[PDB]
DNA sequence: TCGATGTATATATCTGACACGTGCCTGGAGACTAGGGAGTAATCCCCTTGGCGGTTAAAACGCGGGGGACAGCGCGTACGTGCGTTTAA
DNA sequence: TTAAACGCACGTACGCGCTGTCCCCCGCGTTTTAACCGCCAAGGGGATTACTCCCTAGTCTCCAGGCACGTGTCAGATATATACATCGA
């Protein structure tokens, strides 16, 4: 939570940060964290595999409407089409 | 996980959060507000997202 | 030019040459663009 | 003139995981074109960047800064 | 003697290199050629391999995407042979 | 303007009565929204008759438009 | 509702007559409405949320110009 | 008159925009003629 | 239609990328003085919504007939599959 | 020194231009709906100002959370024997 607010003071984002600012960001960061790693974890077992690597994320991302929207223009290195 | 997932894991979040600060800004420097609350976070999340 | 810079927060300081050389070249364009 | 280290398997191979059939003796050539003018816009600005800093090494970053002016944020750098 | 149809192996090629990975172009020609480029701009330039590998994966993203738009206005002519005209007219709708 | 006036702006009211309720609009929003609207049909239209002229035809149809937009990546 | 019925055939064969088109088949115009549809929808939609967040009760021209920018094109004259 | 009035400032928007992230991404805390500079180089 | 080619599986063996423990240090947390940006209250008055009369611009419905799109055939020569030569990675 | 690109002739499939034909864009006409101009009503809400307060910036202390360094071991790997699926003359 430090973290965030540090960041926001030092990047001139505004001249003031109330206290209420890192928490909202924190959550909705840690939410959209879950949801990526939830999916690249079924796709690791739908492969027999024990260990995630990049091209379950461009599987997992790719195949959601919502993440795929989001993330249209990203890049993966060594994800392929 | 592999080191390569989480590499790949925290260019994800340094891009949404640079996304996010950036609405933020601009929608208090739209209003002539010096300081940024939950309110032009909730706006950015709902306008980016 | 240099109000703004100061304004906009994009640094804590801002050097004599900064606006100058922006205003210059926002003039040059902006005449670039009225001729054509 | 290292251009024609690019080679026709190459091509093919890429044009293959594109999904295409059948493809036609004019491609190879039309190809090149295409790569090289890529190239040169990408290393300008990374080159930009770099001499920026002041620095004689390019660094991935500079790379990924050229990259994302553009429009083509590239995820696995950092 | 034996032997299979024209056709039947381009399948087997799509087939095959959409599910691998690896990279596709040969690393020290696609470096030879960045070294060769980089010289029309400065001297003694130096170049860490992590950039020619970012240069590299960079060219086999946008080549593959653009085959693939290229595939589509081909075929909308009721052909299965891609031609340069197809690669200008993506190209020109894409206002690239 | 080459769109009727009138039945724009109740196209306008329409669309913003699913947002908000008891909504007003200023005299000039609608027209930006209008002069908008004309810009990108008449894009739309351009880009589309290079896909009707490249089947050799002479009559634009919907697999035009829908390869435009399609290769646009709307 | 029926309100969309009010895109009448003559506004859009001229908006295709200005845009070259030369031969046109009769069943451009369901499309034409369903893209325009579209297009008002993402565009209002930006505009009232900007409306809303400065607790205004009157929609202006302002909130227009940044929800057209924000969608990556930028109208002068407003 | 307007539209002059609206590209003006769109430049100089785009302009302080590339000079800000030069001045950002070296840690720098204050912009100087090289910023700009180099600006002009990165968008022209 | 089955048998020649190609890709998939089940097994033993393998080695170096990762999960875990350590020391210690620089940033985060707790307490204070300070002050100005910001929440609330009030007036002035505009400009937006709702209605009326009426006069012709534009949209509407026919129908005539011929430009164009479409399914079909024939033919000629470009690029695909496989063998051998040979190049530099 | 072995596997990568380069070269060869064969040949079946594709691209391309010809016709024959019937349907559905386009144009001119008569009609009729409501777009538009101008004038009347009137109150919900925008633009500016003052009161005064309570939330955040700056300075200092101290501590335990997290950065470099080292360890060692098991998850993924080539390689093998071979299994059975797919395509063609």
């Amino acid at each position: 939570v430090g973290r965030v607010h540090r960041l926001l003071r030092k990047g001139h984002y505004a001249e003031r940060v109330g206290a209420g600012a890192p928490v909202y960001l924190a959550a909705v960061l840690e939410y959209l964290t879950a949801e990526i790693l939830e999916l690249a974890g079924n796709a690791a077992r739908d492969n027999k595999k024990t260990r995630i690597i990049p091209r379950h994320l461009q599987l997992a991302i790719r195949n959601d409407e919502e993440l795929n929207k989001l993330l249209g223009g990203v890049t993966i290195a060594q994800g392929g089409v | 996980i592999s080191s390569k997932a989480m590499g790949i894991m925290n260019s994800f979040v340094n891009d949404i959060f640079e996304r996010i600060a950036g609405e933020a800004s601009r929608l208090a420097h739209y209003n002539k507000r010096s300081t940024i609350t939950s309110r032009e976070i909730q706006t950015a999340v709902r306008l980016l997202l | 030019v240099h109000r703004l810079l100061r304004k906009g927060h994009y640094a804590e300081r801002v050097g004599a040459g900064a606006p100058v050389y922006l205003a210059a070249v926002l003039e040059y364009l902006t005449a670039e663009i009225l001729e054509l | 003139d290292n251009i024609q280290g690019i080679t026709k398997p190459a091509i093919r191979r890429l044009a293959r995981r594109g999904g295409v059939k059948r493809i036609s003796g004019l491609i190879y050539e039309e190809t090149r074109g295409v790569l090289k003018v890529f190239l040169e816009n990408v290393i300008r600005d990374a080159v930009t960047y770099t001499e920026h800093a002041k620095r004689k090494t390019v660094t991935a970053m500079d790379v990924v800064y050229a990259l994302k002016r553009q429009g083509r944020t590239l995820y696995g750098f950092g | 003697p034996h032997r299979y149809r024209p056709g039947t192996v381009a399948l087997r090629e799509i087939r095959r290199y959409q599910k691998s990975t690896e990279l596709l172009i040969r690393k020290l020609p696609f470096q030879r050629l960045v070294r060769e480029i980089a010289q029309d701009f400065k001297t003694d330039l130096r170049f860490q391999s992590s950039a020619v590998m970012a240069l590299q994966e960079a060219c086999e993203a946008y080549l593959v995407g653009l085959f693939e738009d290229t595939n589509l206005c081909a075929i909308h002519a009721k052909r299965v042979t891609i031609m340069p005209k197809d690669i200008q007219l993506a190209r020109r709708i894409r206002g690239e | 303007l080459l769109i009727r006036k009138l039945p724009f702006q109740r196209l306008v009211r329409e669309i913003a009565q699913d947002f908000k309720t008891d909504l007003r609009f200023q005299s000039s929003a609608v027209m930006a929204l209008q002069e908008a609207c004309e810009a990108y049909l008449v894009g739309l239209f351009e880009d589309t008759n290079l896909c009707a002229i490249h089947a050799k035809r002479v009559t634009i149809m919907p697999k035009d438009i829908q390869l435009a937009r399609r290769i646009r990546g709307e």
